[PDB]
C-alpha cells in the first residue's frame, strides 16, 4: 500500500505501538487546549455534521468521533491502525453509540469503507506540524471524500522566526564540548569535537519560551488540506527573508503551527504559538552550530527545506545568511530525534 | 527497550 | 548467527542506533562510579594486562580499551556493532595506539578475531543486570578466550529485596483514575480504567529510593562469567525466602546489582546498590498487583522468573507468599518498557 511504500516497517511497528498505550492517549486527551478546541470546532459547526457521514482518520480512543456524534452525525467511520482500536470499540459500546460510530481497524491507506463521506476529521499534527507524516494519511483519505466535502482541520500554517537564546545555545555547546577534552581519564577525545557538535545540533529542541527571544516577524507557510496532494509533503521548501527588528546573535529558528477549522457557521483556530497557552506540542527550535550576528534593520534570508524520510519524519536543512555581511549558516537536523528540554 | 541506558545527572 | 537467531532485526537496529549516539556513550562515560571503578580495577591489576592480549566486547567509545592500554596491554581487540566503531577508530589514531588497539566493526558473535586472548573486558550490564541481553554476548566471547583466561568483570550478583512504598503503589491508581469519569467532554471513559491499571503495573519502575523502604536483607543470584554459558540466561529462576526485618505492607521487590573484577593483585567491586552513590542504572522496582502484610520474623517466599524474549529483554514473572499466613500475590512485568520515574 501507499503507506508501506513510504514507511520503513520497523518504524511503523514502534509508531503504532506507542499509540497502543492508554497513557499516551491520556496525554493527548488531557491537553485541554487541543481536545477542547477540537470539540468546539465540531460542536459550533454542527450543521457540517447533522445527519452527515464522517471519517475519523486515526481515531485513537475515538474522542473526535464522539464529538461528531454529539454534533448529530448519522454515521462515523473511525479508522485506527494501533491496538487502541480495541479500546475505542469498548467505549462505543459502553457509551451506547454502536448505531452511529463504526470502528474500522487498520491503516487508512489499506482499509475499505462502504461509502463516501461528507467530512473527514483528524488530528494528524506532530511536532513542527509535520513530524510523524500523518498529514499524508489525512490527505490520502480524501479518496473517500465527496465532491466539495470538508476537512477538519481545513488548513495548517507553519510559522518560523529567528531567535536569540544564549543559555540554550551554551547548554548544548557545553554538552558537545565534553568531546573537546584532551584527557578524560587520561584519554584525548578532542578529535571527535566536530562530530559531537554535529550530533547535538542535529537535535531540534522541543520546549516553550518567552516571545521576547524572537528577533523578527514570523514567516508563514500554509498548507490547504482541501487542495494539497500527499505528494506535496515529500519535499517542503520554505524560503524566508526576515527583516531583523533587534540587534544581537541569532541562535536559530523557532517553529510553531496553527490549524484552522473552516466551517459553515464559523472558523475555529487551534494555535501552538508561544503567545498562546501551552499545548503538548510546545514549540520547536532548530539551533545553528554557530550563531549569526545581526543588526536591527538587517535581512536574514535563506531556505528551510523539509525532506520526508522513511522513519515517518523529516530531515531538515536550514540555510541562512545575513545579507549585509554575507555571514552564512548551513544546518542539517533530524526531526525524528529531538531534545525534550521542558 | 527504547532507551536501554537511563540518563544520569 | 547466534545473535540474529535470538534477536528480532528491528530490536537490533534500534538498539545499535541508540549506542551510535556520542551523547549516549557520553552518558555512560560520565557516570564516574562506573567509569572510575572500571579504570581503577584495570590499573590496580596491572599484572593481568601487562603485555597481554585483550578483547573489549562492545568497546563503544573505546574507553575501556584505552584503560587496558594504560595498564600495558600489548594487543587489544575492540569489537563494536554500532556506528560508534568509526568514532572509536578515530580516537585510536588520535591517541597514537593503532599498533596496540585494533577496532573491529561488527557484532562479537559474527566477526572473526586474528588470535585468541588472555583476558576479556566488557561493560554489558543493563538495569536489573540482565536487560539488553548483552551478558550473553559477553559469555559468547569466551570462544576467543584462552584456557585459564580471565573475565573483567568476573562475576555478577543481582540483589532482590521486598519494599514498602505505599505512595508508589497508590500513584498507579491515581494515574489510571483519569479514565474513571462519566463525562470527559461528554464521554464515559470508565470502561477502560481496569485496562489502564493493568498497563501501569506491567512497567518496572526505574528510579532510586531511601533504603528505609527495604523490609529485609537482599537475596542474591550469582552469575560466574568464567563458568556460565549463554543458555544459563535464557531462563533465569531466582528463588527467594526473605527473613523479614520489619513489619508492614510489602508492595513489591526492589532490584539492584554488583559486579566484581577478580584480578591477580586485588578484587574490585562496582555496586549499584541503594546504599552506594547513584549510578546511571539507578535501581529497579517491580510492584505486586496486591500488597502482602508481613510481620518481622515472617518468611516471604517465592520466585522471580525472568524469561528472555527476542526484543533483547525479559518478561518478568514474580510470585510471592507470606508462609505464615498463606497470603500471596504476583505480577507480570515487561522489562523493556520501564517507567523512568527519577526523570
Ligand atoms: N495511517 C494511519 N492509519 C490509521 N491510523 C493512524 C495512521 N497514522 C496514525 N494513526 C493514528 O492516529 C492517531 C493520532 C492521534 N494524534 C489522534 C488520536 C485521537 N484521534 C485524538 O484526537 O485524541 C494515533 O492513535 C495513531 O495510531
Ligand atoms: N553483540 C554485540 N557485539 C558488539 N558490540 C555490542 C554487542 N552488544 C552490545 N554492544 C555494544 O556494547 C556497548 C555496551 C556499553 N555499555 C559499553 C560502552 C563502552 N565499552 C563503555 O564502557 O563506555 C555498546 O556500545 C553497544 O553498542
Amino acid at each position: 500500500s501507499v503507506f508501506s511504500e513510504r514507511t520503513e516497517e520497523s518504524s511503523a511497528v514502534q509508531y503504532f505501538q506507542f499509540y497502543g498505550y492508554l497513557s499516551q492517549q491520556q496525554n493527548m486527551m488531557q491537553d485541554y487546549v487541543r481536545t477542547g478546541t477540537y470539540q468546539r470546532a465540531i460542536l459550533q459547526n454542527h450543521t457540517d455534521f447533522k445527519d452527515k457521514i464522517v471519517l475519523d482518520v486515526g481515531c485513537g480512543s475515538g474522542i473526535l468521533s464522539f464529538f461528531a456524534a454529539q454534533a448529530g452525525a448519522r454515521k462515523i467511520y473511525a479508522v485506527e491502525a494501533s491496538t487502541m482500536a480495541q479500546h475505542a470499540e469498548v467505549l462505543v459500546k459502553s457509551n451506547n453509540l454502536t448505531d452511529r460510530i463504526v470502528v474500522i481497524p487498520g491503516k487508512v491507506e489499506e482499509v475499505s469503507l462502504p461509502e463516501q463521506v461528507d467530512i473527514i476529521i483528524s488530528e494528524p499534527m506532530g511536532y513542527m506540524l509535520f513530524n510523524e507524516r500523518m498529514l499524508e494519511s489525512y490527505l490520502h483519505a480524501k479518496k473517500y471524500l465527496k465532491p466539495s466535502g470538508n476537512m477538519f482541520p481545513t488548513i495548517g500554517d507553519v510559522h518560523l522566526a529567528p531567535f536569540t537564546d544564549e543559555q540554550l545555545y551554551m547548554e548544548q555547546f557545553t554538552k558537545a564540548n565534553f568531546w573537546y577534552q584532551p584527557s578524560f581519564h587520561g584519554v584525548d577525545l578532542s578529535a571527535l569535537r566536530g562530530a559531537a557538535v554535529d550530533e547535538y545540533f542535529r537535535q531540534p529542541v522541543v520546549d516553550t519560551f518567552d516571545i521576547r527571544i524572537l528577533m523578527a516577524k514570523s514567516v508563514k507557510y500554509t498548507v490547504n488540506f482541501l487542495e494539497a496532494k500527499e505528494g506535496d509533503l515529500h519535499r517542503i521548501e520554505i524560503p524566508f527573508k526576515f527583516h531583523m527588528l533587534h540587534s544581537g546573535l541569532v541562535h536559530g529558528l523557532a517553529f510553531w503551527f496553527d490549524v484552522a477549522f473552516i466551517g459553515s457557521i464559523m472558523t475555529v483556530w487551534l494555535s501552538t504559538a508561544p503567545t498562546e497557552p501551552l499545548t503538548h506540542w510546545y514549540q520547536v527550535r532548530c539551533l545553528f552550530q554557530s550563531p549569526l550576528f545581526a543588526k536591527a534593520g538587517d535581512t536574514l534570508s535563506g531556505t528551510c527545506l523539509l525532506i520526508a524520510n522513511k522513519r515517518q519524519s523529516y530531515d531538515i536543512s536550514i540555510v541562512a545568511q545575513v545579507d549585509q555581511t554575507g555571514s552564512k549558516s548551513s544546518n542539517l537536523l533530524d526531526l525524528k530525534n529531538p531534545f525534550f528540554r521542558y | 527497550g527504547k532507551a536501554p541506558r537511563k540518563q544520569l545527572a
